[PDB]
RNA sequence: UGGCCAUGGAAGUCGGAAUCCGCUAAGGAGUGUGUAACAACUCACCUGCCGAAUCAACUAGCCCUGAAAAUGGAUGGCGCU
C-alpha cells in the first residue's frame, strides 16, 4: 500500500458510523475505500447485512478490511443500545413523532450495558458505571416513571456482579 | 459552591494521610490530561494520586490532630508544580514504576536539552518538499528520488544547550520526541522517614 | 515567500488590532475603548478584519 | 403545500406519459380543453354540432366511437356547472392496449396552473402538447404598466396572463398661471406625481415579493411619457426588485389594454432570459473546470459515485438524456444489479450472461436516466438543473462532457 | 460520546428540545475561530513567580461625543481658568 500496489497482510481499520439501511446517501466508500480494493455496493449491501435487524436505529460500523473482505462489526454507544432495547419496531416513515417516548423501564437490562462496556470510563467498578449509563439515557427517563438525576444516588444492587 | 468543596477536599487529603503513611512527591511540569489519565490506569489499584496547591499548605492541621509530628518536615517541599502520590506497596518499587512509564512530548522551543539529541541518516517521508528548512542551521540532506533523505548521523543539540524554534519544528515534523519527560520525582515520605530518590 | 516568524512580527504592527465602530480608529488589540474623543470614547470596537 | 403541488405535477406527468402512448385501432379520440373565462353551455353546443356531423362519418369504426366519445365528453361536462378556474381538460376515447382489450376512457379533470389555450380535436391519438407545454415554463414574469393615468401589476406564464391589482390616479395640471405660484406648484406638481411612483415602488414589493424574494423571475416595467423610466431608475425602487426589472418598454394604450401590448414587445427577451440563466451557470460549471478546484463531474460512472457520496451541490443534465437506468436480474440465484446504458449498448448487448455461474442475466424493464433523477435528486444534494444545446456553452456540455455532470460542494480526487 | 434531534452535513461548534454522570484538580453534552464533516486552534479549576487588598453592576454632578448654512460676529463688549 505505500509504494504502488501490494497486500502484505492488510487488516487495516477505520471507524464509519451510522447504518440502520443502505442509505442513498451513503458516503460510505469514496477517500477510503477504492484504493485497499474494497469497492462501493458490495461493501454497502455486506455492510446492511451485518447491521440489519437489529441495530435499525442508528449503529456504529468498525470495518476490518481483509486485503478484499469487510468485517462490519456493531460496536455499542451506550445511547444507541439504550434506543435498542426501547419500544421497537417502527423503523423509518412515520416514525415522525418522533423517536423519543421514553418510557421503558430497564433495570436489570443496563446492568447488562454496565457489562458489556469495553472497560472504560477509568471506574471504581458498576456503582460508578451505574450512574453513568443511568444518566446517559437522554430518552429512557429510568425506571417505569421515575426521574434520572438523584434515585442514583441511592443504589442498593450489582456491586460486586458486574466484574 | 467552593466552601463547601474547599472544605471537602480538606476532608479527602487528611483521610489519604490517615489511610496511607506512606507518600510520593512528583513534579507535574508540561504534563497532559491524557498522561494523568494514563498514570490513573496503571497506577489505579494500589496507589491513589492527588494534585493539590496551598491547600496542601494544611499538612500542618493534621500534624495539629493530636497526633502527628513528622509532615512538619514535608511543607517546604510543596513548591513548583507539585501532586502527591498514595500508597502503601513500597518506595524503592514504586520509584521504578514512576521512572518507567513516563511520554515522549515533542520538543519545547527555548527550554534546555537533557540529553545529546541526534539526527539520523533517513528520508522524511514526503514529497519533493522544502529542503531548505534542513540545511539552514547545517544539515546535509539530498532529494534522493522525492523523499528528502538525511545523508549522516548528526548531534543537532548538546546536554544543557538551549533549543532553537527551527530545529525544533524539523524534529516534531520527522517525529523525533527526546525532550520533556513525563513526571519527574522530588522528595519521598516513609512512614516519618523522608528520602531523596536513593 | 516570507519567513513565518518574520511575518508574524509585521503582523503584530498592521493585522492585529482593535478599530472603533464609530470612527474607524485604529487601536491596540487589549484595547476596550476608542482613544479619539471625536468618537466620545466609544467601546463599540471590533477586530480589524483578517486578510483570508 | 409545495410537496402536495409537487405530487399533482407527478401525477399529471404520468397522465401525459400513458395518453401519448395510449392510441387504438380505427377510433378516434377527444382531446379537449376549455379555458378558464369560458361558459360551458357554448362547449356544450359545439359538443352537439359536432355529434350530428359525426353521425355522417363513413367509416363505422371510427364513426361509432367518435359518436361514444362525445356522448360521454358531454356528460363529464353535465357535471360541472361553471367552468372549473384554472380550464378543464378533457380526454376522451376508446383507447387500445394488450390482450386485445378494446377499453373507452373519460379523463377530465381540473390542471393545477390557470392555462390560456383551448383545443379540441377528434383524431388517431390523444394530443397532450398543451399540457406538457405548461408544465415546462414555470417562470413566472411580473409585469408593471405605469402610466400618469394609472397603473397595473400583473403576473404571466407561458401563455396565461393575471391581473393582480391596479389603480388610476387624479395627477395636477401640466401648468401654473400665475408668474410666482407657476415655479412653486411645478414643485408641487413634481411631489405628488413622484409620490404616486413612490406608491407604485412600494406595491410592486408588496406583490411581487414573497418572504424577502421575488416571486417573480423578470419584471417588465411598462407605459409611456417617461414614467416607467422614473420607476425603473429610482432609490424608492426596492434593489432586489430592481434587480429583476427585465424590459422597459414603450406601450402606446395603457391600463388593461396596455398589458398585451407590453407582453407581445415583451416576448423576444422573455426567451432570450431562459438561456441567459443557463448559459451563466453552466459558465460556472467549466469555471471549475478551468481553475483545476476539483469540484465538478461528468460521466454518469462519476457523476453518480458522487451524487452517491458526499454529494454534489448543483447536479446538471441536458433534459433528454438518452441514457437509461436498467435493473438486471439473473434466473437462479437471485442475484442483481442495475446499469446506466447508451442507446446502443441497451438495445442490444451479449454482455448480460451472468458468466460466473453460467446463465442468461436477464434485463428486467428499464427507467429513462432524466427522470430517474427527476424522481429522486431530493434524496442526495438538490438543485437538478435541466439545460439545453442553444448556447455555445451549453453545446459544449452537452456534446463534449455528455450532458450529464454538476458542480460540487468540495473537492473530491476521483480514480479509475 | 458520531450524546439526542436533524443526513444537506453538526462527533461542543448552520439551527432547535436537551442538558446529566465518570474521572475528577478540573474541563460546558460547550464561548468563539475554523471545517462539506473532522482535525487543529481558542475560551474554567489549580498551581510558580508573585504578594494585599481587589472587582462588578447601577446611579447621578460637572466636562466631552452626539452637534451641518450660507456678508464678518457677538456670555452686550473686552476679556476671564
Amino acid at each position: 500500500m505505500p509504494p504502488k500496489f501490494d497486500p502484505n497482510e492488510i487488516k487495516v481499520v477505520y471507524l464509519r458510523c451510522t447504518g440502520g439501511e443502505v442509505g442513498a446517501t451513503s458516503a460510505l466508500a469514496p477517500k477510503i475505500g477504492p484504493l485497499g480494493l474494497s469497492p462501493k455496493k458490495v461493501g454497502d449491501d455486506i455492510a446492511k447485512a451485518t447491521g440489519d435487524w437489529k441495530g435499525l436505529r442508528i449503529t456504529v460500523k468498525l470495518t476490518i478490511q481483509n486485503r478484499q473482505a469487510q468485517i462490519e462489526v456493531v460496536p455499542s454507544a451506550s445511547a444507541l443500545i439504550i434506543k435498542a432495547l426501547k419500544e421497537p419496531p417502527r423503523d423509518r416513515k412515520k416514525q415522525k413523532n418522533i423517536k423519543h417516548s421514553g418510557n421503558i423501564t430497564f433495570d436489570e437490562i443496563v446492568n447488562i450495558a454496565r457489562q458489556m462496556r469495553h472497560r472504560s470510563l477509568a471506574r471504581e467498578l458498576s456503582g460508578t458505571i451505574k450512574e453513568i449509563l443511568g444518566t446517559a439515557q437522554s430518552v429512557g427517563c429510568n425506571v417505569d416513571g421515575r426521574h434520572p438525576h438523584d434515585i442514583i444516588d441511592d443504589i442498593n444492587s450489582g456491586a460486586v456482579e458486574c466484574p | 459552591d467552593r466552601a463547601t468543596w474547599k472544605s471537602n477536599y480538606f476532608l479527602k487529603i487528611i483521610q489519604l494521610l490517615d489511610d496511607y503513611p506512606k507518600c510520593f512527591i512528583v513534579g507535574a511540569d508540561n504534563v497532559g490530561s491524557k498522561q494523568m489519565q494514563q498514570i490513573r490506569m496503571s497506577l489505579r489499584g494500589k496507589a491513589v494520586v492527588l494534585m493539590g496547591k496551598n491547600t496542601m499548605m494544611r499538612k500542618a492541621i493534621r500534624g495539629h490532630l493530636e497526633n502527628n509530628p513528622a509532615l512538619e518536615k514535608l511543607l517546604p517541599h510543596i513548591r513548583g508544580n507539585v501532586g502527591f502520590v498514595f500508597t502503601k506497596e513500597d518506595l524503592t518499587e514504586i520509584r521504578d514504576m514512576l521512572l518507567a512509564n513516563k511520554v515522549p512530548a515533542a520538543a519545547r522551543a527555548g527550554a534546555i536539552a537533557p540529553c545529546e539529541v541526534t539526527v539520523p541518516a533517513q528520508n522524511t517521508g514526503l514529497g519533493p518538499e522544502k529542503t531548505s528548512f534542513f540545511q539552514a542551521l547545517g544539515i546535509t540532506t539530498k532529494i534522493s528520488r522525492g523523499t528528502i533523505e538525511i545523508l549522516s548521523d548528526v548531534q543537532l543539540i548538546k546536554t544543557g544547550d538551549k533549543v532553537g524554534a527551527s530545529e525544533a519544528t524539523l524534529l516534531n515534523m520527522l517525529n523525533i520526541s527526546p525532550f520533556s519527560f513525563g513526571l519527574i520525582i522530588q522528595q519521598v515520605f516513609d512512614n516519618g522517614s523522608i528520602y531523596n530518590p536513593e | 515567500i516570507i519567513e513565518p516568524s518574520l511575518r508574524q512580527l509585521a503582523q503584530k504592527y498592521n493585522c492585529d488590532k482593535m478599530i472603533c465602530r464609530k470612527c474607524y480608529a485604529r487601536l491596540h488589540p487589549r484595547a476596550v475603548n476608542c482613544r479619539k474623543k471625536k468618537c466620545g470614547h466609544t467601546n463599540n470596537l471590533r477586530p480589524k478584519k483578517k486578510v483570508k | 403545500s409545495a410537496a402536495d403541488r409537487n405530487v399533482e405535477i407527478w401525477k399529471i406527468k404520468k397522465l401525459i406519459k400513458s395518453l401519448e402512448a395510449a392510441r387504438g385501432n380505427g377510433t378516434s379520440m377527444i382531446s379537449l380543453i376549455i379555458p378558464p373565462k369560458d361558459q360551458i353551455s357554448r362547449v356544450a353546443k359545439m359538443l352537439a354540432d359536432e355529434f350530428g356531423t359525426a353521425s355522417n362519418i363513413k367509416s363505422r369504426v371510427n364513426r361509432l366511437s367518435v359518436l361514444g366519445a362525445i356522448t360521454s365528453v358531454q356528460q363529464r361536462l353535465k357535471l360541472y356547472n361553471k367552468v372549473p378556474p384554472n380550464g378543464l381538460v378533457v380526454y376522451c376515447g376508446t383507447i387500445v392496449t394488450e390482450e386485445g382489450k378494446e377499453k373507452k376512457v373519460n379523463i377530465d379533470f381540473e390542471p393545477f396552473k390557470p392555462i390560456n389555450t383551448s383545443l379540441y380535436l377528434c383524431d388517431n391519438k390523444f394530443h397532450t402538447e398543451a399540457l406538457t407545454a405548461l408544465l415546462s415554463d414555470d417562470s413566472k414574469f411580473g409585469f408593471i404598466v405605469i402610466d400618469g393615468s394609472g397603473a397595473l401589476f400583473g403576473t404571466l406564464q407561458g401563455n396565461t396572463r393575471e391581473v393582480l391589482h391596479k389603480f388610476t390616479v387624479d395627477l395636477p395640471k401640466k401648468h401654473g398661471r400665475a408668474a410666482q405660484s407657476a415655479l412653486r406648484f411645478a414643485r408641487l406638481r413634481m411631489e405628488k406625481r413622484h409620490n404616486y411612483v413612490r406608491k407604485v415602488a412600494e406595491t410592486a414589493v408588496q406583490l411581487f415579493i414573497s418572504g424577502d424574494k421575488v416571486n417573480v423571475a423578470g419584471l417588465v416595467l411598462a407605459g409611456s411619457a417617461d414614467f416607467k423610466t422614473e420607476l425603473s431608475q429610482s432609490d424608492m425602487f426596492d434593489q432586489r426588485l430592481q434587480s429583476k426589472v427585465l424590459k422597459l418598454v414603450d406601450i402606446s394604450y395603457g391600463g388593461e389594454n396596455g398589458f398585451n401590448q407590453a407582453i407581445e414587445l415583451s416576448t423576444e427577451v422573455l426567451s432570450n432570459v431562459k438561456f441567459i440563466q443557463e448559459k451563466k451557470l453552466i459558465g460556472r460549471y467549466f469555471d471549475e473546470i478551468s481553475q483545476d478546484t476539483g469540484k465538478y463531474c461528468f460521466g454518469v460512472e462519476d457523476t453518480l459515485k458522487a451524487l452517491e457520496m458526499g454529494a454534489v451541490e448543483i447536479l446538471i443534465v441536458y433534459e433528454n438524456l438518452d441514457i437509461m437506468r436498467y435493473v438486471l436480474h439473473c434466473q437462479g440465484t437471485e442475484e442483481e444489479k442495475i446499469l446506466y446504458l447508451t442507446p446502443e449498448q441497451e438495445k442490444d448487448k451479449s454482455h448480460f450472461t451472468d458468466k460466473e455461474t453460467g446463465q442468461e442475466h436477464e434485463l428486467i424493464e428499464s427507467m429513462p436516466l432524466l427522470e430517474w433523477f427527476a424522481n429522486n435528486y431530493k434524496k442526495f444534494g438538490a438543485t437538478l438543473e435541466i439545460v439545453t444545446d442553444k448556447s455555445q456553452e451549453g453545446s459544449q456540455f452537452v456534446k463534449g462532457f455528455g450532458g450529464i455532470g454538476g458542480i460540487l460542494r468540495y473537492r473530491v480526487d476521483f480514480q479509475g
